[PDB]
């Protein structure tokens, strides 16, 4: 099986400017304190690395492929108080639902 | 909390293959990739590859991309490494290891990502033409402290584990390094120094374990008739 | 490639620096981690992201980056239990990883003499048509010793297999030697001896078929 993650926060791609120059999705850039963000992968001294904001709710499910994972995550987001714009990344198998840019 | 528990030692003929394994507990197995690292005896550490447990994605070093295949099972939270077409050079300790996140040493640092934070205990795989040969275990009976022990003789390959009283006895225990003797076999000793006053009043049992031959031995060690 | 000095040394109390030099690019282009491996054990993290100590690692260990040398370095103060292999690590791109290794040798530690025990053959082994004398040598420092065997008063060299010294977890060294015999060789003499010498002195231990 493949395990998929649903995140109720933005994923960030960040590089060194202490202070990191981060983008979220198209690409909006902003500067963050390194304390506010959480690594989703190994941190890179040269290029960018994927990060998370400290405040995040996540859940997971096993599925034949992403199309079935979206069934369950849409259900989870209706049963709980979750809304937003959706996004899927196949490299990490992570869905993201965010209500940003409002 | 976090434990990476590896499989037992093996011996293999040249040209053969191995499928080594590594169970994980204490973390969300699908959050961190599991890596494999080899250590030829007397030589350094050398990264083999990795597997990302949430799917089948795997990656390998330029040396090992041909013969090696790393996989992960997220129903058992076990990672496996398979190595085909084994050679005399492949005699090494094979380690599984995983990254982990931590909240850093200071208020300012934040949540860090630490490479190879946890390592498995390692598995020694020997590649040789010679067949497995299990240990013959003999008591070294004691003749104000007395010394008593177990001789673990003529076994192949390494390694051998010896405990006493199922691990309950550790004071005064010393297991020695094996002699690699001329014929190619190994012999090993464990001795425990003991109050002679206790020889009629405490049972001393050495527990010998030779994973390559799947051999386990309990030997009670007693003083002889005098 | 990452190249490390295969050996480095240091006395008690002092501070010692171990190099890690990159052949392919700038040490400022990837983070450098460091690891410690005590003899007979799995590695442990000591440093990551050039100079950060993991949970539980003492302040005595510190990581460094010297962009002018294009060398990373691990500096360990208060030398001791610090006797081990030490390795640097750094990535290569999205997916690959490169280890360096250095054997850190702690020298000038206090000397210590060996304790020695010699065993006759077991009755069980004699019933198996064999005989082995076990001479055990332990807890000495530094790690070098010399062992010899005598049948009655006369030396014997064939049938002897002797180990090189190595460190126990208690920091002194240990070794074992074995005189392999036939039961008739063992029975036909009056006594056998193992003689051990470490620092200008010798202990004699002997056994008999009685
Ligand atoms: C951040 O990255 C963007 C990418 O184009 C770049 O323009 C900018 O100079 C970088 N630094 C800051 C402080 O925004």
């Amino acid at each position: 099986m493949t395990t998929f993650k649903l995140a109720a926060c933005v994923t960030l791609e960040c590089r060194q400017v202490e202070i990191k120059n981060c983008s979220f999705n198209q690409k909006v850039y902003a500067l963050f304190y390194r304390l506010d963000i959480v690594p989703l992968e190994e941190e890179r001294k040269g290029n960018s690395s994927k990060y998370r904001l400290i405040n995040c709710q996540t859940t997971t499910t096993e599925a034949v492929d992403a199309a079935t994972a979206a069934k369950v995550f849409k259900q989870y987001a209706n049963d709980n108080g979750i809304d937003g714009e959706w996004t899927y990344d196949d490299a990490t198998k992570t869905f993201t639902v965010t209500e940003g840019l409002e | 909390e976090v434990q990476l528990v590896q499989s037992g030692a093996e011996v293999k003929k040249p040209g053969a293959s191995m499928k080594i394994s590594c169970k994980a507990s204490g973390y969300t197995f699908t959050d961190y990739s599991l890596h494999w690292v080899r250590q030829t005896p007397g030589k350094g550490l050398e990264w083999m590859g990795r597997v990302d447990p949430e799917d089948g994605e795997s990656h390998y070093a330029q040396k090992f991309q041909d013969r090696v295949t790393i996989t992960a099972d997220t129903s058992t939270d076990t990672a496996y490494m398979e190595v085909r077409s084994l050679r005399s050079e492949d005699t090494a300790m094979y380690y599984c290891a995983t990254d982990h996140r931590e909240d850093g040493p200071t208020y300012f640092s934040g949540v860090q990502w630490v490479p190879f934070r946890f390592w498995g205990q390692g598995v020694l795989v020997t590649v040789s033409s010679a067949s497995t040969k299990g240990p013959s275990v003999f008591p070294l009976a004691p003749s104000g402290t007395a010394a008593l022990g177990c001789l673990v003789k003529d076994y192949f390959p390494e390694p051998v584990t010896v405990s006493w009283n199922s691990g309950a006895l550790t004071s005064g225990v010393h297991t020695f390094p094996a002699v690699l003797q001329s014929s190619g076999l190994y012999s090993l000793s464990s001795v425990v120094t003991v109050p002679s006053s206790s020889l009629g009043t405490q049972t001393y049992i050495c527990n010998v374990n030779h994973k390559p031959s799947n051999t386990k031995v309990d030997k009670r060690v007693e003083p002889k008739s005098c | 490639v990452f190249t490390q000095p295969h050996s480095v040394s240091g006395s008690p109390g002092q501070t010692v620096t171990i190099s890690c030099t990159r052949s392919s690019g700038s040490i400022d282009s990837e983070y450098v981690q460091w690891y410690q491996q005590r003899p007979g054990s799995a590695p442990t993290t000591l440093i990551y992201k050039d100079n950060q100590r993991p949970s539980g690692v003492p302040d005595r260990f510190s990581g460094s980056i010297d962009s002018s040398s294009n060398s990373a370095s691990l500096a360990i103060s208060g030398l001791k239990e610090d006797e081990a292999d030490y390795y640097c690590q750094s990535p290569d791109g999205r997916y690959n990883r490169v280890f360096g290794g250095t054997r850190l040798t702690v020298l000038g530690q206090p000397k210590a003499a060996p304790s020695v025990t010699l065993f006759p053959p077991s009755s069980e082994e004699l019933q198996a048509n064999k005989a082995t004398l076990v001479c055990l040598i332990s807890d000495f420092y530094p790690g070098a010793v010399t062992v010899a065997w005598k049948a009655d008063s006369s030396p014997v060299k064939a049938g002897v297999e002797t180990t090189t010294p190595s460190k126990q977890s208690n920091n002194k060294y240990a070794a074992s030697s074995y005189l392999s015999l036939t039961p008739e060789q063992w029975k036909s003499h009056r006594s056998y001896s193992c003689q051990v010498t470490h620092e200008g002195s010798t202990v004699e231990k002997t056994v008999a078929p009685t």
